[PDB]
RNA sequence: AAGGUAAGUAUCGUUCCA
């Protein structure tokens, strides 16, 4: 690296040298070339700018500080007016110091010192030592040459400009300081080895790891809220979209019995209330508690679990009165709020004149012949594969064309077998509809993400350049324009559909 | 400039233990 | 070169002196109450007393014989479909965080982040894909319809 | 690097000596986006800065004693006329005798402090505690509990952060730019990694 | 055995909110006889839950199983 | 402190669920009593976030009484006694009706102020109200106890 | 004088020496 040491500090040698593991040095610098190459790309024929070349040079030209050479270099389209050499805040420049076709630019990085801290002072220092210099190579005298203060996250740059490249450059670095993966994932090791972070309180979270220790004898509540203010809206086939505000549905789930409590939300509450999505976040709390209060002391809830991060606030206050009660949010998109979507459920709701909460019991007669443990599976399941899809989900509910299914309970009313055979559908129908969801052959997914994808883990990949933590490969990687052949092959295409829309 | 302790001896000529701390 | 001014913040003083403009807050509220609620014979006549009960219980012998809605909606007009209806439910904000309400359903957006997470894998104006992290698609939604 | 307080990433050392800092220590810079700026502390020009000494933080003895027994003359008074006029007291009134009194005020509102009506002799065992503990204990004197702790701090600190530039006057001096935090709000230290 | 051995040298949630000593904010040093002492984000305005950090069961203090079996030869 | 003490010697609610072919369960909505001073206290932790919260709520839901004794309470027990009468002061008005409310300003205002809380709280809540024995024991003449009985009856 | 050697493996050159 390019940090030096004012003494044998082994402590700071060692962190220093974790720190900057994996040739982040080397990877940094051509981080911050390539992206600022690219600034340059978009803007190369309002400058005039023929060409950007990034030429191969030595791999570890990034902390080699006692001599220097350029990087990236302009070859002009036709010639410009050059500036006097000048700092990145200067504005004084008239832009009239001679004429170049070459025009280089040099970055480098430092971590700096306390009192050496002044990156435009090393800026401006290194490029009178670089320019005025036997063994630097730089092709043209116009040139700037750019500081990067890693230790301060500072940047400043000293040199010649050609019209606008300086505003240009100031819009380009300071895009870069907020953003970078390179310098993302500096400051991240900075980060994890003073141990100083931001936010991020310790909860326990559901999640596809712990999903184990739920299925416990103490009783646990699904506080689910979703389904709290909602809307029927439809865009009819011509006339413009309408919308109806209609009833919601506190979940108060409880695995251990069953007992779905379910307080109807009247559309009557919002009488015109401004902060609509905080009087839905303590209306429920308010029930919750109230239903907690309700309940005698040994079927009170010793843990409830939360479907929405929104709710794990309000019910810490709901609950202040109750210590004991552990409220766990659950990173586990875990679907309940399609449980208001069965029609047993819904119709109840749809139509009420006030409210009130009323009491149900998912599972009809399962606890008879199964364990709860797997009665909540199936129950989880079915409701994973409903808000897939009602209609098909449906269907598959009704494997025989009897399908009994008295008021007194919900579900259709089928034995164990016939219950394999349906879960066995419903897993099928889950894993088609994520398989044609993200373009994956069912088959491929392991079975502990078939887990991840009923319970509602799924993750992606938008920081896949991030990946810098895994004759020297450090400067062999190549920039791109549309100059290249390719990159005219892609402009060529599209040329014909551009034809029909010219003016005169 | 030097980061030693310099001795307060002799450097109380105008202070008070209970001013500045109310 | 020349340090320009600028005050010194200190983590005490800041606390120190919120608390005591709190205290002056709570000092100035409670002479305003002071002179809000401070504005505000037969004390000790028993026989009057019984006069009194007596009226009292001979008066009542005397006395006997939603369309309106501005919220916004985070989809495209596209992202709906015709001739069905759709529900609609509410986004999760924080109770603290003072963000606009968003109503969303819960299937169009599944189905939102599942092309999304397709599209960033079939990648396997300045500085704009490191401008996008550092900086979503909705429409205003009034009169029951845009 | 040393006076700094703890949770600032110093230890926080209290001291009793003439320490000087060099005007070199109350500089900083700041990159906005229009460009760098820079920053002193005795933005006047004025004479050295100098660590605040513990000696400055302590109320002499002599004052305490006189200050306890004027304000124990008060809680007197204001306890015996709480008995005419039927109330218990609150911190309302004893706010401007708080933290005074050689048997600090705030005692009389400690949680336990039925059961220390039953502690006699407190101090004799607290001495005698060498005998039965290795690590001898500053406060051998005294008991927390009893009369409460007789000195304060939060001065002393505030001077030290107002003295050393204030959270950016120490930052600077720190890796805090190069972490890249936004504001140093919210943050905490994890003083033990899991590992 | 291995669950418990878990339990019983697990971060209790008291016990992890110690360890965070948050950033910044001077608290009054609380133990006078050992300063050094400080609960961190235990009890602190600073961050944490809005309820209080209850105490666990797992790591209450336990006798061992000789030494009960002198207590109950004793008495 | 206790007067006899010298130097050397809660989020109340209002609403109520009753348990218990039919799968529709529908229960009876219960009020509930008042909560008076409890011992138990103090069982919070992050105060400048709960605070934030009930502040929060006390004009996002300004009609549920529990919520100013909640905030009440809280603000009593660390020490800002006074902020808390001005705010009990200031939240009686939004939910006048609650018996509740009045009590916790009689039992949250010292001296011939309590007074005037307690002999304002009749104005909105005449009938039927535990608040005239407050008053009873809230002031100090036998005579003036007299007058109040007599202005409850 | 200090208490400031990263340990390696790759070749090429040279030189004494057996």
């Amino acid at each position: 690296t390019g940090i030096f040491m004012h003494g044998k500090i082994p402590t700071l040698k060692i962190s220093l040298i974790q720190i900057f593991r994996a040739h982040l040095w080397q990877k940094i610098h051509e981080s911050i070339v390539m992206d600022l190459c690219q600034v340059f790309d978009q803007e190369l024929d309002a400058l005039e700018i023929e060409t950007v070349q990034k030429e191969t040079i030595h791999p570890r030209k990034s902390y080699k500080m006692n001599s220097s050479c350029a990087d990236i270099l302009l070859f002009a389209s036709y010639k410009w007016n050059v500036s006097r050499p000048s700092l990145l805040a200067d504005s004084k420049d008239v832009m009239d110091s001679t004429t170049t076709q070459k025009y280089w630019i040099d970055i480098q990085l430092r971590w700096g010192d306390y009192d050496s801290h002044d990156i435009e002072r090393y800026a401006r220092a290194k490029f009178l030592d670089y320019t005025t210099d036997n063994m630097s190579i730089y092709p043209s005298p116009t040139g700037v040459l750019i500081a990067i203060d890693l230790a301060y996250n500072l940047h400043s740059a000293y040199g010649n400009w050609f019209p606008g490249s300086k505003p240009l450059i100031q819009q380009a670095m300071a895009k870069i300081m907020k953003a970078n993966p390179a310098l993302y994932v500096l400051r991240e090791r900075i980060r994890k080895g003073l141990q100083l972070y931001s936010s991020e309180p310790t909860e326990p979270y559901l999640s596809s790891q712990n999903y184990g220790e739920l299925f416990s004898n103490q009783i646990i509540w699904f506080v689910d809220d979703t389904n709290v203010y909602r809307v029927t809206i439809h865009k009819t086939f011509e006339g413009n979209l309408t919308t109806k505000p209609i009833n919601g549905a506190i979940f108060i789930f409880n695995p251990r019995t069953g007992q779905l409590f379910l307080k109807i939300i009247h559309t009557s509450v919002w009488a015109g209330q401004k902060r609509l999505g905080q009087l839905a976040k303590w209306k429920t709390a308010e029930e919750v508690a109230a239903l907690i209060r309700s309940l005698p002391v040994e079927e009170q809830p010793k843990q409830i679990i939360v479907t929405r991060k929104g709710m794990l606030d309000p019910l810490e206050v709901h609950l202040l009165d109750f210590p004991n009660i552990v409220i766990k949010g659950s990173e586990l998109q875990l679907p309940f709020q399609a449980c208001l979507k069965v029609e047993k459920f819904g119709d109840l709701i749809l139509k009420a004149t006030e409210p009130q909460m009323v009491l149900f019991n998912l599972y009809d007669d399962w606890l008879k012949t199964i364990s709860s443990y797997t009665a909540f599976s199936r129950l989880i399941l079915i409701l994973r594969a409903l808000h897939v899809n009602n209609d098909r989900a449906k269907v598959i509910l009704k494997p025989d064309k009897t399908t009994i299914t008295e008021p007194h309970h919900i579900w259709p009313t089928l034995t164990d077998e016939e219950w394999i055979k349906v879960e066995v559908q419903l897993k099928d129908l889950i894993l088609a509809d994520y398989g044609k969801k993200n373009n994956v052959n069912v088959a491929s997914l392991t079975q502990s993400e078939i887990r991840d994808i009923i319970l509602g883990m799924e993750i992606s990949a938008p920081s896949q350049q991030r990946q810098q933590i895994a004759t020297s490969n450090y400067e062999t990687q190549t920039f791109s324009s549309k100059t290249e052949w390719r990159v005219r092959a892609i402009s060529a295409a599209n040329l014909h559909l551009r034809t029909n829309h010219i003016y005169v | 400039p030097t980061g030693e302790v310099l001795s307060l001896v002799g450097k109380l000529e105008g202070t008070r233990m209970g001013d500045k701390a109310q | 070169e020349e340090p320009v001014t600028a005050d010194v913040i200190n983590p005490m003083a800041l606390r120190q002196r919120e608390e005591l403009r709190e205290k002056l807050a709570a000092a100035k509220e409670k002479r305003l109450l002071n002179q809000k609620l401070g504005k505000i014979p037969w004390l000790d006549d028993t026989a009057a007393w019984i006069e009194r009960s007596r009226q009292l219980q001979k008066e009542k012998d005397l006395a006997e014989k939603r369309d309106l809605q501005g919220l916004t909606v985070e989809h495209a007009i596209d992202s709906f479909r015709e001739g069905e209806t759709m529900i609609l439910t509410l986004k999760d904000k924080g109770v603290l965080q003072e963000e606009e309400d968003v109503l969303v359903n819960v299937n169009l957006v599944d189905k939102e982040r599942a092309e999304k997470n397709v599209e960033l894998r079939k990648k396997k104006a300045q500085q704009k894909p490191r401008s996008i992290l550092s900086k979503p698609h909705s429409f205003r939604l009034e009169q029951g319809g845009t | 690097v040393f006076y700094t307080p703890k949770e600032l990433g110093g230890l926080g050392m209290l001291s009793m000596g003439h320490v000087l800092i060099p005007q070199s220590d109350l500089r900083w810079s700041k990159q906005t986006d229009v460009g760098i700026t820079h920053f002193r502390s005795g933005m006047s020009h004025e004479e050295d800065q100098l660590i605040p000494n513990l000696y400055r933080y302590i109320q002499p003895w002599e004052s305490e004693f006189i200050d306890s027994q004027r304000v124990w003359a008060e809680y007197a008074l204001k306890r015996q006329e709480a008995i005419a006029q039927n109330r218990r007291l609150t911190l309302e009134d004893l706010e401007d005798s708080w933290d005074r009194g050689i048997p600090r005020i705030n005692t009389l509102f400690q949680k336990d402090r039925h059961t220390l009506a039953y502690d006699k002799g407190w101090r004799v065992r607290t001495d005698f505690k060498q005998y039965q503990v290795l690590k001898q204990n500053p406060f051998w004197w005294t008991h927390q509990r009893h009369d409460g702790k007789l000195w304060n701090l939060n001065n002393y600190r505030t001077d030290m952060i107002q003295a050393l530039g204030g959270v950016e006057g120490i930052l600077e001096h720190t890796l805090f730019k190069g972490t890249y935090f936004p504001t140093w709000e919210g943050l905490f230290w994890e003083k033990a990694s899991g590992f | 055995r291995y669950r418990k051995m878990k339990e019983r040298l697990g971060l209790t949630e008291i016990r992890k909110q110690a360890n965070r000593m948050s950033f910044g904010e001077i608290e009054e040093d609380a133990y006078q006889e050992d300063l050094g002492f400080s609960l961190g984000h235990l009890g602190k305005s600073g961050s944490g839950r809005v309820r209080q950090t209850q105490v666990n069961e797992a790591t209450k203090a336990r006798i061992s199983k000789t030494l009960q079996r002198t207590l109950q030869k004793q008495s | 402190v206790d007067p006899r003490q010298t130097q050397f010697g809660r989020n109340t609610l209002m609403d109520m669920r009753l348990s218990q072919q039919t799968v529709v369960d529908p229960k009876g909505y219960l009020t509930d009593l008042n909560s008076m001073i409890p011992t138990h206290g103090g069982d919070i932790n992050d105060i400048k976030k709960a605070r934030l919260l009930l502040k929060s709520v006390r004009e996002t839901n300004p009609h549920h009484p529990p919520a100013w004794i909640a905030s009440a309470r809280l603000e009593e027990v660390t020490g800002k006694l006074q902020v808390a009468r001005n705010l009990i002061m200031k939240g009686t008005e939004m939910c006048p009706k609650s018996e509740d409310v009045w009590l916790e300003a009689a039992r949250l205002q010292p001296g011939d102020t309590a007074k005037a809380v307690v002999a304002q709280a009749v104005r909105h809540l005449p009938q039927s109200v535990r608040i005239y024995i407050r008053a009873a024991e809230l002031e100090t003449d036998i005579r003036a106890k007299k007058r109040v009985l007599r202005k409850a009856l």
